[PDB]
C-alpha cells in the first residue's frame, strides 16, 4: 500500500488537498524514512515536505496523520545537525510540545522522541527546546505514584529525552532547568529497568561534568549511594555511566569526594581495576587518580581497601592509556601522601613498573613518572634511605632509563633527568 | 551521537 | 590537583 513510494509520488499525495491522500502519502514518507539502509532524508527535505509535516502535527481530528508526520519528522531530526535544523526551522518545536499532552499515548511518545533528537543535537537546540517550555509537560508525563504502571518503551523514551536535556556544556543547561528536572531524575535512578537506569546515570554523568557547583546540585540530592550500587551492576551499559558519574564527582571538592568514599565505592574497585573492558579499567584508574589527589585520610582509605596493589597491577600491565592514568594516580599519591603512605607504596612494588614505563614515548607520562620518583626520593630523604631507593632503581634498570633521558627532546624532562642523577646517582 | 532513529 | 574528564 504505502511501501516503496518514490519521493515524487509522496509530494503528489501530500499536495493533493485530500486529507486521506495526504495521510497515505505521509505514512509512505514515514516508511521511507524508517528503512535501515540510507533513508532519503535530504531528498525529503529538498522536496519541501517539512512545513507540510509540521502543519499535519496540528490536525487534531486525524490522529493518524499526527502520528505519521511526527514519526517522519522524528527520523529527519535524528540525522545531521543540518537535518535537525531543517525540522526546527519548520516550526516543529512548539508543535511537538503541544503534542506531549495528546490523549493518544503513541502520539505523545513520538513527540517525546522528536524533542529528544532535537535537544540532543547540541546546547543551542537543547536550550531552545527548554525556552519553548518543554520541561513542564515532559515531567507531567511522569507524575504518577509508581513508574511501574507506565509502558516500558514509553518510560525509556522519556528517560532518554530528559537525559538529552541534561547533556552538553558550553554552556551547561540552565540552572533552574537542572533543578526542575533533578527530582524526577532521582526517581528514575531508582527504577528497576536496565535501560532507564543506564540513561538515568548518563543524565547524572552529564550534570556532574562541570564545576563543583554543578556537582553539588547532584550530590546534595543524596544520589551517591544509588550510584555506588549501580557501580556494581552486572550490566555494562549501567556500569559505564555510573562509573563516569562517580569519576566526575571525585573531580570536585574533598568533601564531595568523601561522599563517594562514605558510600562504599572503593570496595568495587578491585573488580573495576581488573575489568576486561578497556574503557572501564581506564576510567576506574582515572577515578582512582583523582581520589589519590585528595586528603591524606582519603589516601589512607585507598590503602585500607587494598587498592595500591591494584594500582601496581595496572601500572605493570594495561592498555597504555590506562597505564598513563595509573601514573597520574601514583604521582598524586606521592604528592599528597605521608612518608608512611609513600613507603607502603614502594613496599607494594611500585618502583619497577614505574621505571619500565620510562621507555614510553608519550612525553607527558615521562614528566608524570619523573615527578613521582622525585616525590618518593623526598620521602626517602626524611628517612635517610635515599641510597636504598637508588639501589632499587639501578637494579631494575631504572638508572639506565634516567641516565639516557638527559638527552631527551623535551627540556623539562632533561632537567628533571639530570637533577635526579646529580642528587641521588653520584 | 545521542540521536535515535525509529525503525 | 584534580583532572576533569
Amino acid at each position: 500500500g504505502t511501501v516503496n513510494w518514490s519521493v515524487e509520488d509522496i509530494v503528489k499525495g501530500i499536495n493533493s488537498n485530500n486529507l486521506e491522500s495526504q495521510l497515505q502519502a505521509t505514512q509512505a514518507a514515514r516508511k521511507l524514512l524508517s528503512r535501515e539502509k540510507q533513508p532519503p532524508i535530504d531528498n525529503i527535505i529538498r522536496a519541501g515536505l517539512i512545513p507540510k509535516f509540521v502543519s499535519f502535527l496540528g490536525k487534531t481530528d486525524c490522529s493518524p496523520i499526527q502520528f505519521e508526520s511526527a514519526w517522519a519528522l522524528t527520523n529527519i531530526a535524528s540525522g545531521t545537525s543540518e537535518q535537525t535544523k531543517a525540522v526546527v526551522d519548520g516550526g516543529a518545536i512548539p508543535a511537538f510540545i503541544s503534542l506531549l499532552a495528546s490523549p493518544h499515548a503513541h502520539i505523545s511518545e513520538q513527540a517525546v522522541w522528536a524533542l529528544g533528537n532535537i535537544a540532543g543535537d547540541g546546547s543551542a537546540f537543547r536550550d531552545l527546546v527548554i525556552k519553548h517550555g518543554a520541561i513542564d509537560p515532559l515531567l507531567a508525563l511522569l507524575a504518577v505514584p509508581d513508574l511501574s504502571t507506565l509502558a516500558c518503551g514509553y518510560l525509556r523514551n522519556l528517560t532518554w529525552t530528559l537525559s538529552n536535556l541534561c547533556r552538553n556544556k558550553n554552556p551547561a543547561p540552565p540552572l533552574d532547568a537542572v533543578e526542575q528536572i533533578l527530582p524526577t531524575l532521582v526517581r528514575l535512578l531508582h527504577h528497576n529497568d536496565p535501560e532507564v537506569l543506564a540513561d538515568s546515570c548518563w543524565a547524572i554523568s552529564y550534570l556532574t561534568d562541570g564545576p563543583n557547583e554543578r556537582i553539588e546540585m547532584v550530590v546534595k540530592k543524596g544520589v551517591v549511594p544509588q550510584l555506588v550500587k549501580l557501580l556494581g551492576a552486572t550490566e555494562l551499559p549501567i556500569v559505564t555511566p555510573a562509573l563516569r558519574a562517580i569519576g566526575n564527582i571525585v573531580t570536585g571538592t574533598d568533601e564531595q569526594t568523601q561522599k563517594v568514599i562514605d558510600a562504599g565505592a572503593l570496595a568495587v574497585f578491585p573488580s573495576l581495576l581488573t575489568n576486561p573492558k578497556t574503557n572501564i579499567q581506564k576510567e576506574a584508574t582515572w577515578t582512582m587518580s583523582n581520589i589519590t589527589a585528595g586528603r591524606q585520610d582519603q589516601i589512607q582509605q585507598v590503602v585500607n581497601h587494598g587498592l595500591v596493589p591494584f594500582l601496581v597491577g595496572v601500572l605493570s600491565k594495561a592498555d597504555f592509556k590506562t597505564q598513563k592514568e595509573a601514573a597520574w594516580a601514583i604521582t598524586n599519591y606521592t604528592s599528597g601522601g605521608t612518608v608512611e603512605q609513600i613507603v607502603y607504596l614502594v613496599h607494594c612494588g611500585i618502583i619497577e613498573p614505574l621505571m619500565n614505563l620510562l621507555s614510553a614515548k608519550d612525553t607527558k607520562i615521562i614528566q608524570v613518572i619523573l615527578d613521582a620518583i622525585s616525590n618518593i626520593f623526598q620521602a626517602a630523604e626524611k628517612l635517610g634511605e635515599t641510597e636504598k631507593l637508588s639501589i632499587m632503581i639501578e637494579e631494575c634498570g631504572g638508572l639506565d632509563k634516567i641516565e639516557a633521558l638527559q638527552r631527551h627532546e623535551n627540556e623539562s624532562v632533561t632537567k628533571a633527568s639530570l637533577n635526579l642523577i646529580e642528587k641521588y646517582f653520584s | 551521537s545521542v540521536k535515535r532513529r525509529q525503525i
